[PDB]
C-alpha cells in the first residue's frame, strides 16, 4: 500500500487511485447535463442556493469558449475555470493559425490531452471536475463529456455530479423515444425537467436553474444563455412535470 | 511530489558525520589494495587487481593505475567508472593550467582541485558522492616528489608512504614498521610488493594480479620518467625481490 | 490524515485537506461583514489587537477608486492578493481606459488562488476576502475563499463568529437592499450586523473599521474618530 | 536544480542540520586563539593517529587570507577550504574596489555571512566548520581575534578555543587569561597558548602547531624545535 | 518528509510556528515608544566571560531616523537589516525624502514569507523596528517571520517577553518622558535577565527627531543603571 | 517499499511500475487482432459501447497516424490518445526532416524508445498501453509492429492483444502451422478482413454484429477504417459460407 | 528607415508665485505643416496638487504623464495615502526620464 | 509538469553497496546468455534469439548490433535499455570522435564513452542504472582485435573470452578449458557454438541463434569502389545459412 | 598613455614609463606612474586607451596576488606573462576589448635571470632584450640595436635608457613630461627617484 498517496503511480491493479479520488470530488458536486438536439446542443446546471443572500442569476456557472462552444462542469468549480481558461487559449491559437473556429472534436482532444497530462506526474494534481461541453461546427452538432482521467467520448446525452444516475435514466428515455431526434426548443424544456428531477438527490437546499444552448437555427450556431421568457417557459414546463 | 523518494545524500547524522561519505568509504574498504611509497630518488605505486580470471586480457587492461600528465599518476581504489570521470577532469585541469601559465601544474594544485570537486558532491546538489579514493604520485620543481591521497569527503593529505582500499590498517602498520626516510626506489619497490604479499586476501601474489608503476628522476639527463609496468616486467620484479 | 501533507493530494473521499486547513485560518481570523444596496456597498471590519499596548491590525485595503476588500486570516496573503487586484485594476485602466468590473475581479482572484491548489511546492492562500465595488452595473459584494470559490452576494460575513452576522443579514435582506442614497443608514445596518458576531468585547473607537463605495462615493476607509458616529 | 530544504526548523525551534554541523566541529582537532598586547597567537592540535605523514606538503591548519589576516578552524577539512577560498577572493576584491586591505572584522563578517547563507539556502547543508580569524587592521596595532560558527554568528574574543575538548581549554583560559593585563610579549602569549593546548593534546611537540601574527603583516609559523622549547620550559616549571 | 510551506490542521504554517519557538529562546529585547522618542534596549547575553561584549551588535541602525533591535537567531537578521538599509537609502534616492517607518517595516516583512521549494526556511529572528517620521511621529513596530507586523506603544520580545510584556502593560502611559522610558527598559531587562544587569551585558539606544538614532555609550548606560538603583531604593 | 512506486529496480531486478502498466493495458477488456495479406494488413478490435447515451461513432481505439500507418491501442483511452497524438507528430516531423513517409517499424521503434525513457526516468510514468502499428510499407511490404510499456517492440506475422490474447494467439499459430506461410494468401483485403473476423469468432467463441467490431485496413499508400455498413457486408459474406 | 520620433510642436510655460504656481500651454497639436487638433490638452492635473506637461513628441509626452500619474497612484498605495510633495515628484520624474537615457522621451517637461 | 528528481536514486547503503547497481546486475543475470571469444585473426560475439512469440519475426529484433564498421555489440539483460545504448553509442562515435579526427574511434575508447553514459545513469538525478551488460568486440589499427565487457556500474574489463547472463558461470568454465592464444577465427566460432548450445533449451539453429564476427575487411560489403584505403567493414553478421553449415561440422 | 620602454640587462630589468596624462587639449597630470607591481619580483608597465589601462592592470594584479596567497608562492615572470597574454587574447574577441599594451619586467628567482616580455592588446607575446610600445620603438629600437650588450650592468642600462629618453625628447612631438624608471632585480622592485 501507499499507491494512492501520489499521482501518476500505478497500483497493482493498473489504476491511478488519485484520479479515482478526483472522481469523488466530481460525484460530490452539483448536477450538470448536456443534451444533443437536431442542429445543436443544450447545457443545463443545478446551482444550489446556499443562502438567501446569493444574488439571483449572478453566479454564472456555464462558460463560453470562443463564440460557438459551451462548457459546464461539476466538482471543484475553480478547477473547471482553469480548464476553460486553457480551452480558450487552445481555441484562440487554433483560430490564429488555421483561421476557422476550432471544431468540437478538435477542441475536445485539446482539453483531453491537457487533463491527461495532469495524470502523468506526481508534481500535479488531477482535475476535480467532469466537464460537459460542445457546440456547432462545420460538421454539425457535437456533445462531449470529459473525466478527471482525460477520458472523453461523444454523447447523445450526458450528465455528471450528484444527480447523474437520475439524469442518465431520463436522458436514456429521450434517446429511445426520439430516434429521429429532438428539437432545440424541446431540448431546453427537457433539460429544465432533467435538472428538476435530478434535484431530488440535492433536495435539502432549493436551487436555481441555469440553461444555455448552441443551435444552428435558434442561435446561428453561437453559444447563448437561455434568458427571460424562454427560461421561465422551461421552468414552468419542469415544475408541471414534477407535480 | 518527488520529496518522498529523496535519500538526502548531503546531510549530517546526529553525530556530525556525512552518511554517504562514510558508506562510500565502506565501499572503498572492499576494493583492491593500492600502495604508494615515496623515496628520495622516486615514487612507487603498487596496486592489486580485484578480478582474477585467466581469460582477462591483462596487457591492455587498466583498472588501478592511470596517468594524469607526464609528471603525475594516480592509483585508484573504489568504483573504476567513478574514478574515470574524475581522472578525465584532472587531465583537463592539468592542461588548462599548462595553457594558462605555460608551466606544468604543481601536484598539490591538481590534487586540491579534484578534492574540491569531491567535496562539492558532499555539500550540495543532492547527488551521491564519488566512491573513489586516489593515491596521487607526482613530481614538480617546488616540492619534488609528492604522495597524496584523497577520499569521497574531499579531504586530502600528504604522505611518505600510504595505502588505500582493502586491509589498510594492516598495510599501514607494515609500512610504518619498515619505512625509513633515506630509502631508495628499488627498496621502496620491494617494500610495496612485500606489503601487498602479506595483506592480500588471495593465496599468493602473482604478476597477473598486479598493476605497478614508478615515477623516477632517473631518466636521461635529469628529467622525470613515468613507468607503467608491463605484465612481463611485473613478473620479473616479483622474481627479483623473491616473492615467486 | 495521510492525504494532508501537500496541496497536490486528494483524499479518498475527494477532499483537499491543505485547502480545508487554509479555510480554517479564516475561521480563526477576526470577523468582518460586507453588505450592499443598489447605490452603495459597505465593508465593516472588527479589527484585532495583540494586547492593550499594540495597534489594531488593519482589515481593509483599497484596490482602486471604485473597489476594495476586507480580509480575514493571514494578512500577508491578503496583501499579496490585494496587490494583485491593484495591478489588474490598474492594467484595465492603463490599457483599456476601463474600470475593472467587480465580477471580473472575482474571476481573477479565483484563478490565482486555484493555481496554488493544483501545483506542488506551493500552498493555498490562508485568507478570505470580502470585495466591494461600484462599477458600470452598480454596487457589488463578493466573497473570496482561498479554495478558489468566489461568490457574488447581497451581504455576508467571514471570520470567527461570522454566522451571527450572516443570519442577521439573511433576515434584514429586504430592508438593507432598499437603503438607496443613504450611506449612513447602510453603515448602521452593517455595524448592527457585525454586533451579532461580538461576545464579551464591544465596538470601541480604535476597534471598528468601516469602508464604503458607491454612486458618487470613491472607496474610502473610516478609522478612529471618523467611526465614533456609528458606535 | 536540487532545491530541497535541508536546513529547516523542528517543533522545538531548532535547526538540526546547523546543530549537527556543530557536532562535526566538536569532532575536529582543537584550535585555540590568544591575543596579547601587541600580537595574536593561533595554536592548533595535530592528531598523532596519523604518522608517516609528509608535514611539508600536508595542508597546514592555519591559512593566510591576506598578508595581515589568518584563519584557523575546527571541523570538516574539505569544507574549510571553500570558506578560505571565498575569503581570499573577497580580500583581493576589497583591495581592488576600496584600495585598502580588509579589516579583520570585515573578513569575519564576510565568512560568517557565507556560513549563514548555507543555513537557509535550498539544496545545501551548513558548513561543518567553526573558524578563528585573527590579525591586525591596516595601519593599526590593536590585536583582533574573532570566531565564527556554522549558524553564521560571529563575535570578538580576548581568547577562545574551538574543536574537541575545547570545553577543557576554555576552562583553562577563563582562569589563566587576565583582561586587565594580557600577555605583554610574544613569548608570554605563545607560552599561554602552548600551555592551554597541553591540557588536551597529551603528547609532546609534533601535535602542537603555533602561528604568531604581529602588526604590519608580520606573520610567522614556529618550527617543531621552537615549540618544543616552550613544551620543555612549561613542564620543568610544573615539576614544583 | 513534509512540505516547508505546509499548513497544519489548525490553519498555521508549521515552519512559521516553529521559527517563533526559536525566537522565544533568544535574548530579550525591549522597545518603548514615547512622545519624546523611542527607546530600544537589549540583553547581550555573552556565552563566556572571554567574549568581548561590545562586539555583540543586537541593536542596529537602518537609517538616521530608523533603528532596530533583534531577538532569536541573530545571524538571520543580517540580510533583513541589509534589505532595510537598502530600502531606506533607495527610497531617499527615488523621492528625495526620509522613508516612513511603516513603509520600511512593510518592506522587511515582505521578505518573511518568501520561503519554499527564494530561501529554504523562514527567518528565525523577530525585530523591533523603531523610528520617527513627519506623518505618524515616533513609532515602534514588531516584525515577525510570519510577515505580519504590529505597531506597539511598548513591546518585549525574546525569552523574558511574556513576563516583560505584563510589566510594560502596567508601567506604560502616554505621558512617559524619554528619561523615564530609559529607566523602564533597564528595570524590565534587569527583572527578566539571568545574569545581573550592568553596562557590559545590556545595551540601550534611542531615536529622537533632533539627534536621530543613537546607540548609548557604556558610560552613559552605567549612569542610568546607577540612577535606577537609587530610585528603586528610594521607596 | 518505494521501489514499487517509481521506476527503479526492486531487489529481484524488476520494475514493478512497468509490470503494473501492463495490467492497465487490459482495463478496457477489449481484444485486438492483426494479420497480414499479400497486399494488405488488417487490424480488428472489439468495440463495446455499454452506455446508450454514448455516441458510438466517437468510441474508437483505432487511430490513423499517417496516410500509410494505422495504430490500434490496447489500454485506457487517455493514454491511447497521448500515444496517438505523439505518433502523429513524430510521423509528420519525420516526413519534413527526411523527405519520405515514416515507415511503420521506425515509428514503432521511436515510440518504443519513448516508452523506454519512462521506464528509466522517475518523473515520467509509463503509458498503460500496448500500441500495434500497421502498414503496407513500401520496402518491407505488409507490416505489423507492436510496442508495450516496457519499451519492447518487435515485428509480427500476425498478433493479438488483450485479456484473451493467448486464445487468439494459439488459434493464429495453428493456422500458420498448417499453411506454412507468414501471411494470409488472399488477393483482396475484403477476404483478409473476413479471415480476421472469422478467426476471432472461433478463438473468442462469440458472434459479432456490425456494432461489436471495429476494423482498420492498411493498403499500399493508404490506411483506412471500415464503417459499420462495410463491416456488415463482411459479416454477411462470412455467414453465407 | 523607421524614425521612432516626431515633433508635435506646441509650447508650455511655468511661473512660480508666492503662494501659487501656473502651468500654461497652447492647445495646438501639429505634424510638419498640418494642424492635427486646435484643442488637444497638453497640461494635466496629476493629483496631489501637481500639474505637469511634457511638450515635444506628444506620444512620449502622453506616455510620461501616464506613467507619472500612475506613479502618484502607487505612491498612495505603498505609503499610506501620503501626499507626494513637489520635490519628491520631481525626483521621481528624473528616474522615469533617465530610465530611458539611451532611448529618450523626446520632451521638455515642466511640473 | 516538472522534473523534480534532481537527486540520486542510486545511493550507498550502510554496507557500502550501491543497491540499484546490484539489482541491475540481478536483471542482467535473468537475461539470456550471450558470449564473446577472441581469436588471433578475429573476435566472435554470440547470443540466443529468445523469441517472445512464434508469430513474432525474430529477424527484426537485432540483439547483435553494428556500432562502427569495425565494432560490434551484444548484450544480456533488458533489451530496450540496450537498444537506446546502441543509438547513443553510434552517435557518440561520430560526435565525440569521427567529426573531430575523421576516423572511427578505437574499440577501447568507444567502450569508454558507453561506460561513461552508463556511469552517469548510476549517479545523475532521477534515473536508474541501465539493466544490461554489454559485450563489445572490435578492431582498430593500433590495438588490433579486442573484446570488452561493460556493466551497469560503468565498469569495463577486456576479455580473451567471456559470457554474461543466464548460464554465464557454466559458460565461462567451458571457455576456460577451450580457449588458447593460438585460436583461428573459425575455431572460435566453433567454440562459441558449442558453449552456446549448453545454455539453450529449445531449437538450436541459424534462426534461433544470432552470431557476428569482427574479422577480415569485407570490400564486397562496402557498396562502392575507387578508394584503396577504405577496404570495408570488419564487422559481419553471420547469416542463418552460414550458422547451419557450421552446425553440421559440430 | 604614450611611452613605455623596457630593457633587460645582465642581472636586472629596467622599465621606463612616461608621466604625462593628457586628455584632449590639456595635460591633466605630469607625475603618473603607469605601472603595477604584480608580485615582489614582477612589474608590469602599461599604455593604451584611457580607463582600460588601469582597470586591466589592477585586474591582473588582483589575480596574481590571489595566486600568491593561495599557493604561498611567487609565479615565474614567464607564467605571469602567459597568464596576461591569455587574458588579452581572450579580450580581443570580446564585445568590448581591452585596448592595452603592456611590458612585463621580472626577475626569475629560480633561474636567477631577468626577463622582459612585450605583449600588445591583441595578445602578441614576445620575450626581448629590450622592448617598447607605440611610437617609442620607432626611435628607440635603432639606438638599442646599436648600443645594447647582454652583459651590461644596471648603471650602463640606465645610461642607455637616458640616451633613449633624450632621443624621444628631441624628436617626438608630444611632451610626455619625463619618465618614472623602475628596476626589477633579485632584491625586488625599486624606483630610481632622480632621472
Ligand atoms: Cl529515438
Amino acid at each position: 500500500t501507499g499507491y494512492d498517496l501520489s499521482n501518476s503511480v500505478f497500483s497493482p491493479d493498473g489504476r491511478n487511485f488519485q484520479v479515482e479520488y478526483a472522481v469523488k470530488a466530481v460525484e460530490n458536486g452539483t448536477t450538470s447535463i448536456g443534451i444533443k438536439c437536431n442542429d445543436g446542443v443544450v447545457f443545463a446546471v443545478e446551482k444550489l442556493i446556499t443562502s438567501k443572500l446569493l444574488v439571483p442569476q449572478k453566479n454564472v456557472k456555464i462558460q463560453v469558449v470562443d463564440r460557438h462552444i459551451g462548457c459546464v462542469y461539476s466538482g471543484l468549480i475553480p478547477d473547471g475555470r482553469h480548464l476553460v481558461n486553457r480551452g480558450r487559449e487552445e481555441a484562440a491559437s487554433f483560430k490564429k493559425l488555421y483561421k476557422t473556429p476550432i471544431p468540437i472534436p478538435a477542441f475536445a482532444d485539446r482539453l483531453g490531452q491537457y487533463v491527461q497530462a495532469h495524470t502523468l506526474y506526481n508534481s500535479v494534481r488531477p482535475f476535480g471536475v467532469s466537464t460537459i461541453f460542445g457546440g456547432v461546427d462545420k460538421n454539425g452538432a457535437h456533445l462531449y463529456m470529459l473525466e478527471p482521467s482525460g477520458s472523453y467520448w461523444g454523447y447523445k446525452g450526458a450528465a455528471t455530479g450528484k444527480g447523474r444516475q437520475s439524469a442518465k435514466a431520463e436522458l436514456e428515455k429521450l434517446v429511445d423515444h426520439h430516434p429521429e431526434g429532438l428539437s432545440a426548443r424541446e431540448a431546453v424544456k427537457q433539460a429544465a425537467k432533467i435538472i428538476y428531477l435530478a434535484h431530488e438527490d440535492n433536495k435539502e437546499k432549493d436551487f436555481e436553474l441555469e440553461i444555455s444552448w448552441c443551435s444552428l437555427s435558434e442561435t446561428n450556431g453561437l453559444h447563448k444563455f437561455v434568458k427571460g421568457d424562454l427560461l421561465q417557459e422551461a421552468i414552468d414546463f419542469a415544475q408541471k412535470e414534477i407535480n | 511530489g518527488s520529496r518522498r523518494y529523496d535519500s538526502r545524500t548531503t546531510i549530517f547524522s546526529p553525530e556530525g558525520r556525512l552518511y554517504q561519505v562514510e558508506y562510500a568509504l565502506e565501499s572503498i574498504s572492499h576494493a583492491g589494495t593500492a600502495i604508494g611509497i615515496m623515496a628520495s630518488d622516486g615514487i612507487v605505486l603498487a596496486a592489486e587487481r580485484k578480478v582474477t580470471s585467466t581469460l582477462l586480457e591483462q596487457d591492455t587492461s587498466t583498472e588501478k593505475l592511470y596517468k594524469l600528465n607526464d609528471k603525475i599518476a594516480v592509483a585508484v581504489a573504489g568504483l573504476t567508472a567513478d574514478a574515470e570521470i574524475l581522472i578525465n577532469t584532472a587531465r583537463i585541469h592539468a592542461q588548462n593550467y599548462l595553457k594558462t601559465y605555460n608551466e606544468d601544474i604543481p601536484v598539490e594544485i591538481l590534487v586540491r582541485r579534484l578534492s574540491d570537486i569531491k567535496q562539492g558532491y558532499t555539500q550540495h546538489g543532492g547527488l551521491r558522492p564519488f566512491g573513489v579514493s586516489f593515491i596521487y604520485a607526482g613530481y614538480d620543481d617546488r616540492y619534488g616528489y609528492q604522495l597524496y591521497t584523497s577520499n569521497p569527503s574531499g579531504n586530502y593529505t600528504g604522505w611518505k608512504a600510504i595505502s588505500v582500499g582493502a586491509n589498510t590498517s594492516a598495510a599501514q602498520t607494515l609500512l610504518q614498521m619498515d619505512y625509513k626516510d633515506d630509502m631508495k626506489v628499488d627498496d621502496a619497490i620491494e617494500l610495496a610488493l612485500k606489503t601487498l604479499s602479506k595483506t592480500t586476501d588471495s593465496s599468493a601474489l602473482t604478476y597477473d594480479r598486479l598493476e605497478f608503476a614508478t615515477i623516477r628522476k632517473g631518466a636521461n639527463d635529469g628529467e622525470v620518467y613515468q613507468k607503467i609496468f608491463k605484465p612481463q616486467e611485473i613478473k620479473d620484479i616479483l622474481v627479483k625481490t623473491g616473492i615467486t | 490524515n495521510n492525504y494532508d501533507g501537500d496541496t497536490v493530494t486528494f483524499s479518498p473521499t475527494g477532499r483537499l485537506f491543505q485547502v480545508e486547513y487554509a479555510l480554517e485560518a479564516i475561521k480563526q481570523g477576526s470577523v468582518t461583514v460586507g453588505l450592499r444596496s443598489n447605490t452603495h456597498a459597505v465593508l465593516v471590519a472588527l479589527k484585532r489587537n495583540a494586547d492593550e499596548l499594540s495597534s489594531y491590525q488593519k482589515k481593509i485595503i483599497k484596490c482602486d477608486e471604485h473597489m476594495g476588500l476586507s480580509l480575514a486570516g493571514l494578512a500577508p496573503d491578503a496583501r499579496v492578493l490585494s496587490n494583485y487586484l491593484r495591478q489588474q485594476c490598474n492594467y484595465s485602466s492603463l490599457v483599456f481606459n476601463r474600470k475593472l468590473a467587480v465580477e471580473r475581479a472575482g474571476h481573477l482572484l479565483c484563478d490565482k488562488a486555484q493555481k496554488n491548489t493544483q501545483s506542488y511546492g506551493g500552498r493555498p492562500y490562508g485568507v478570505g476576502l470580502l470585495i466591494i465595488g461600484y462599477d458600470k452595473s452598480g454596487a457589488h459584494l463578493l466573497e473570496f475563499q482561498p479554495s478558489g470559490n468566489v461568490t457574488e452576494l447581497y451581504g455576508t460575513a467571514i471570520g470567527a463568529r461570522s454566522q451571527g452576522a450572516k443570519t442577521y443579514l439573511e433576515r434584514t435582506l429586504d430592508t438593507f437592499i432598499k437603503i438607496d442614497g443613504n450611506p449612513d443608514e447602510l453603515i448602521k445596518a452593517g455595524v448592527e450586523a457585525i454586533s451579532q458576531s461580538l461576545r464579551d468585547e464591544s465596538l470601541t473607537v480604535d476597534n471598528l473599521s468601516i469602508a464604503i463605495v458607491g454612486k458618487d462615493t470613491p472607496f474610502t476607509i473610516y478609522d478612529g474618530e471618523a467611526v465614533a458616529k456609528y458606535i | 536544480g536540487y532545491d530541497r530544504a535541508l536546513s529547516i526548523f523542528s517543533p522545538d525551534g531548532h535547526i538540526f542540520q546547523v546543530e549537527y554541523a556543530l557536532e562535526a566541529v566538536k569532532r575536529g582537532t582543537c584550535a585555540v586563539g590568544v591575543k596579547g598586547k601587541n600580537c595574536v597567537v593561533l595554536g592548533c592540535e595535530r592528531r598523532s593517529t596519523l604518522k608517516l605523514q609528509d608535514t611539508r606538503i600536508t595542508p597546514s591548519k592555519v591559512s593566510k587570507i591576506d598578508s595581515h589576516v589568518v584563519l584557523s578552524f575546527s571541523g570538516l577539512n574539505a569544507d574549510s577550504r571553500i570558506l578560505i577560498e571565498k575569503a581570499r577572493v573577497e580580500a583581493q576584491s576589497h583591495r581592488l574596489t576600496l584600495e585598502d586591505p580588509v579589516t579583520v572584522e570585515y573578513l569575519t563578517r564576510y565568512v560568517a555571512g557565507v556560513q549563514q547563507r548555507y543555513t537557509q539556502s535550498g539544496g545545501v547543508r551548513p558548513f561543518g566548520v567553526s573558524t578563528l580569524i585573527a590579525g591586525f587592521d591596516p595601519r593599526d596595532d590593536e590585536p583582533k581575534l574573532y570566531q565564527t560558527e556554522p549558524s553564521g554568528i560571529y563575535s570578538s574574543w580576548s581568547a577562545q578555543t574551538i574543536g574537541r575538548n575545547s570545553k577543557t581549554v576554555r576552562e583553562f583560559l577563563e582562569k589563566n587569561y587576565d583582561r586587565k593585563e594580557p600577555p605583554a610579549t610574544v613569548e608570554e602569549c605563545v607560552k599561554l597558548t602552548v600551555r592551554s593546548l597541553l591540557e588536551v593534546v597529551q603528547t609532546g611537540a609534533k601535535n602542537i602547531e603555533i602561528t604568531v601574527v604581529k602588526p604590519d603583516s608580520d606573520i610567522v609559523a614556529l618550527s617543531s624545535e621552537e615549540i618544543n622549547q616552550y613544551v620543555t620550559q612549561i613542564e620543568q616549571e610544573k615539576q614544583e | 518528509d513534509r512540505g516547508v510551506s505546509t499548513f497544519s490542521p489548525e490553519g498555521r504554517l508549521f515552519q512559521v510556528e516553529y521559527s517563533l519557538e526559536a525566537i522565544k529562546l533568544g535574548s530579550t529585547a525591549i522597545g518603548i515608544a514615547t512622545k519624546e522618542g523611542v527607546v530600544l534596549g537589549v540583553e547581550k547575553r555573552a556565552t563566556s566571560p572571554l567574549l568581548e561584549s561590545d562586539s555583540i551588535e543586537k541593536i542596529v541602525e537602518i537609517d538616521r531616523h530608523i533603528g532596530c533591535a533583534m531577538s532569536g537567531l541573530t545571524a538571520d537578521a543580517r540580510s533583513m537589516i541589509e534589505h532595510a538599509r537598502t530600502a531606506a537609502v533607495t527610497h531617499n534616492l527615488y523621492y528625495d525624502e526620509d522613508i516612513n517607518v511603516e513603509s520600511l517595516t512593510q518592506s522587511v516583512c515582505d521578505l518573511a514569507l518568501r520561503f519554499g521549494e527564494l530561501m529554504s526556511r523562514p527567518f528565525g529572528v523577530a525585530l523591533l523596528i523603531a523610528g520617527h517620521d513627519a506623518d505618524d511621529g515616533y513609532q515602534l513596530f514588531h516584525a515577525e517571520p510570519s510577515g505580519t507586523f504590529y505597531r506597539y506603544n511598548a513591546k518585549a520580545i525574546g525569552s523574558g517577553s511574556e513576563g516583560a510584556q505584563a510589566e510594560l502593560l502596567n508601567e506604560w502611559h502616554s505621558s512617559l518622558t524619554l528619561k523615564e522610558a530609559e529607566l523602564l527598559v533597564l528595570k524590565i531587562l534587569k527583572q527578566v535577565m539571568e545574569e545581573k544587569l550592568d553596562e557590559n551585558n545590556a545595551q540601550l539606544s534611542c531615536i529622537t527627531k533632533q539627534d536621530g538614532f543613537k546607540i548609548y555609550d557604556n558610560e552613559k548606560t552605567a549612569e542610568l543603571i546607577k540612577e535606577l538603583k537609587e530610585k528603586e531604593a528610594a521607596e | 517499499g518505494y521501489d514499487r512506486h517509481i521506476t527503479i529496480f526492486s531487489p529481484e531486478g524488476r520494475l514493478y511500475q512497468v509490470e503494473y502498466a501492463f495490467k492497465a493495458t487490459n482495463q478496457t477488456n477489449i481484444n485486438s487482432l492483426a494479420v497480414r495479406g499479400k497486399d494488405c494488413t488488417v487490424v480488428i478490435s472489439q468495440k463495446k459501447v455499454p452506455d446508450k447515451l454514448l455516441d458510438p461513432t466517437t468510441v474508437s481505439y483505432i487511430f490513423c497516424i499517417s496516410r500509410t500507418i494505422g495504430m490500434v491501442v490496447n489500454g485506457p483511452i487517455p493514454d491511447a490518445r497521448n500515444a496517438a497524438l505523439r505518433a502523429k507528430a513524430e510521423a509528420a516531423e519525420f516526413r519534413y526532416k527526411y523527405g519520405y513517409d515514416m515507415p511503420c517499424d521506425v515509428l514503432a521503434k521511436r515510440m518504443a524508445n519513448l516508452s523506454q525513457i519512462y521506464t528509466q526516468r522517475a518523473y515520467m510514468r509509463p503509458l498503460g498501453v500496448i500500441l500495434t502499428f500497421v502498414s503496407v510499407d513500401e520496402e518491407l511490404g505488409p507490416s505489423i509492429y507492436k510496442t508495450d510499456p516496457a519499451g519492447y517492440y518487435v515485428g509480427y506475422k500476425a498478433t493479438a492483444t488483450g485479456p484473451k490474447q493467448q486464445e487468439i494467439t494459439t488459434n493464429l499459430e495453428n493456422h500458420f502451422k498448417k499453411s506454412k506461410i507468414d501471411h494470409i494468401n488472399e488477393e483482396s483485403w475484403e477476404k483478409v478482413v473476413e479471415f480476421a473476423i472469422t478467426h476471432m469468432i472461433d478463438a473468442l467463441g462469440t458472434e459479432f454484429s456490425k456494432n461489436d467490431l471495429e476494423v482498420g485496413v492498411a493498403t499500399k499508400d493508404k490506411f483506412f477504417t471500415l464503417s459499420a455498413e462495410n463491416i456488415e457486408e463482411r459479416l454477411v459474406a462470412i455467414a453465407e459460407q | 528607415q523607421f524614425n521612432p520620433y516626431g515633433d508635435n510642436g506646441g509650447t508650455i510655460l511655468g511661473i512660480a508665485g508666492e503662494d501659487f504656481a501656473v502651468l500654461a500651454g497652447d492647445t495646438r497639436n501639429i505634424t510638419d505643416y498640418s494642424i492635427n487638433s486646435r484643442y488637444e490638452p497638453k497640461v494635466f492635473d496629476c493629483g496631489d496638487n501637481i500639474v505637469m506637461s511634457a511638450n515635444g513628441f506628444a506620444a512620449d509626452g502622453d506616455a510620461l504623464v501616464k506613467r507619472f500619474k500612475n506613479s502618484v497612484k502607487w505612491y498612495h498605495f505603498d505609503h499610506n495615502d501620503k501626499k507626494l510633495s513637489i520635490n519628491s515628484a520631481a525626483r521621481n520624474i528624473q528616474h522615469l526620464l533617465y530610465g530611458k537615457r539611451f532611448f529618450p522621451y523626446y520632451v521638455h517637461t515642466i511640473i | 509538469m516538472t522534473d523534480r528528481y534532481s537527486f540520486s536514486l542510486t545511493t550507498f547503503s550502510p554496507s557500502g553497496k550501491l543497491g540499484q547497481i546490484d539489482y541491475a546486475l540481478t536483471a542482467v543475470k535473468q537475461g539470456v546468455t550471450s558470449l564473446g571469444i577472441k581469436a588471433t585473426n578475429g573476435v566472435v560475439i554470440a547470443t540466443e534469439k529468445k523469441s517472445s512469440s512464434p508469430l513474432a519475426m525474430s529477424e527484426t529484433l537485432s540483439k547483435v548490433s553494428l556500432l562502427t564498421p569495425d565494432i560490434g555489440a551484444v548484450y544480456s539483460g533488458m533489451g530496450p535499455d540496450y537498444r537506446v545504448l546502441v543509438d547513443k553509442s553510434r552517435k557518440v562515435a561520430h560526435t565525440s570522435y569521427k567529426r573531430i579526427y575523421g576516423e572511427y574511434p578505437p574499440t577501447k575508447l568507444l567502450v569508454s564513452e558507453v561506460a561513461k553514459i552508463m556511469q552517469e545513469a548510476t549517479q545523475s538525478g532521477g534515473v536508474r542504472p541501465f539493466g544490461v551488460s554489454l559485450l563489445i568486440a572490435g578492431h582498430d589499427e593500433f590495438n588490433g582485435f579486442s573484446l570488452y565487457q561493460v556493466d551497469p556500474s560503468g565498469s569495463y574489463f577486456p576479455w580473451k573470452a567471456t559470457a554474461i547472463g543466464k548460464g554465464s558461470v557454466a559458460a565461462k568454465t567451458f571457455l576456460e578449458k577451450r580457449w588458447n592464444d593460438e585460436l583461428e577465427l573459425e575455431d572460435a566460432i566453433h567454440i562459441a557454438l558449442l558453449t552456446l548450445k549448453e545454455s539453450v533449451e529449445g531449437e538450436f539453429n541459424g534462426d534461433t541463434i544470432e552470431l557476428a564476427i569482427i574479422g577480415d575487411e569485407n570490400p564486397d560489403l562496402l557498396g562502392y569502389t575507387g578508394i584503396p584505403t577504405d577496404k570495408g567493414p570488419r564487422f559481419r553478421k553471420l547469416t542463418s545459412q552460414e550458422i547451419n553449415d557450421r552446425l553440421e561440422a559440430l | 598613455m604614450d611611452i613605455i620602454l623596457g630593457i633587460r640587462v645582465q642581472d636586472s630589468v629596467i622599465l621606463a614609463s612616461s608621466k604625462a596624462v593628457t586628455r584632449g587639449i590639456s595635460v591633466l597630470k605630469d607625475s603618473d606612474d603607469k605601472t603595477r607591481q604584480l608580485s615582489p619580483h614582477t612589474l608590469m608597465s602599461f599604455a593604451g586607451e584611457a580607463g582600460d589601462t588601469v582597470q586591466f592592470a589592477e585586474y591582473i594584479q588582483a589575480n596574481i596576488q590571489l595566486y600568491s596567497i593561495r599557493e604561498d608562492y611567487e609565479l615565474s615572470p614567464q607564467a605571469v606573462s602567459s597568464f596576461v597574454r591569455q587574458e588579452l587574447a581572450k579580450s580581443i574577441r570580446s564585445r568590448r576589448p581591452y585596448q592595452v599594451n603592456v611590458l612585463i619586467g621580472g626577475y626569475d628567482k629560480k633561474k636567477n635571470k631577468p626577463e622582459l616580455y612585450q605583449i600588445d592588446y591583441l595578445g602578441t607575446k614576445v620575450e626581448l632584450p629590450y622592448g617598447a610600445h607605440g611610437y617609442s620603438g620607432f626611435y628607440t629600437f635603432s639606438l638599442l640595436d646599436h648600443h645594447y650588450r647582454p652583459d651590461m650592468t644596471t648603471e650602463e642600462g640606465l645610461d642607455l635608457l637616458k640616451l633613449c629618453v633624450q632621443e624621444l625628447e628631441k624628436r617626438m612631438p608630444m611632451d610626455f613630461k619625463g619618465v618614472i624608471v623602475k628596476i626589477v632585480d633579485k632584491d625586488g622592485i625599486r624606483q630610481v627617484d632622480d632621472f
